[PDB]
């Protein structure tokens, strides 16, 4: 079901991509392996010109990794980084700075990316 | 060179002065400030007026 999906994503049919990824998370047995699904199909709806949409989602993945005791995994972390960024233009700092501290722990490019953000958000703290 | 290094520095860093990060923005608004305000008897060697320029930049 995933691969339909990336199929459907690289043939511009967004709109059936959504539905096919949704069937795919109802058919895991493990909710870890659904880190991956959910920061894609975030991505879908973020080119679906719905950002509200998307927090949704955006939520359970960061949330995952809670309950994972830590998981700290890769495509958490681009989760955390675009989520602080949101945060940032929605005006809560104080939202946004403990999501920057969280991913401290990732790429060499990650980590700088969350660190000028926590920076940001410190200062109107 | 060194005006280059000024306007490249102003320039990465654009419109990063309007804050009301801060205390390493600050670090850096004093330390031009020293290096435009600093009045030497004696010319220092790694330190020229020919980085007047750039700072101001």
């Amino acid at each position: 079901w995933q691969v339909l999906g990336e199929c459907y994503s690289k043939t511009g049919n967004k709109v059936e991509a959504i539905k096919c990824y949704k069937r795919s998370i109802k058919a895991s047995q493990t909710v870890d392996q659904n880190t991956s699904i959910y920061y894609r199909l975030a991505q879908l709806y973020e080119e679906l010109e719905d950002l509200q949409e998307c927090k949704k989602f955006m939520m359970k993945c960061v949330d995952v990794e809670e309950l994972l005791e830590g998981i700290v995994t890769d495509e958490t972390v681009k989760a955390r980084l675009w989520l602080a960024i949101f945060e940032i233009k929605a005006g809560n700092y104080q939202l946004a700075y403990d999501y920057a501290m969280g991913v401290s722990s990732g790429t060499s490019q990650e980590i700088e990316e969350a660190r000028m953000l926590a920076r940001e958000c410190r200062r109107h703290m | 060179y060194r005006l280059a290094a000024g306007i490249s520095l102003g320039l990465i860093n654009l419109g990063a002065g309007q804050t009301k990060q801060n205390v390493m923005y600050e670090d850096l608004t004093t330390k031009l400030l020293e290096i435009v305000t600093s009045t030497y008897d004696v010319e220092n060697d790694w330190i020229p007026e020919n980085s007047q320029i750039g700072a101001v930049i």
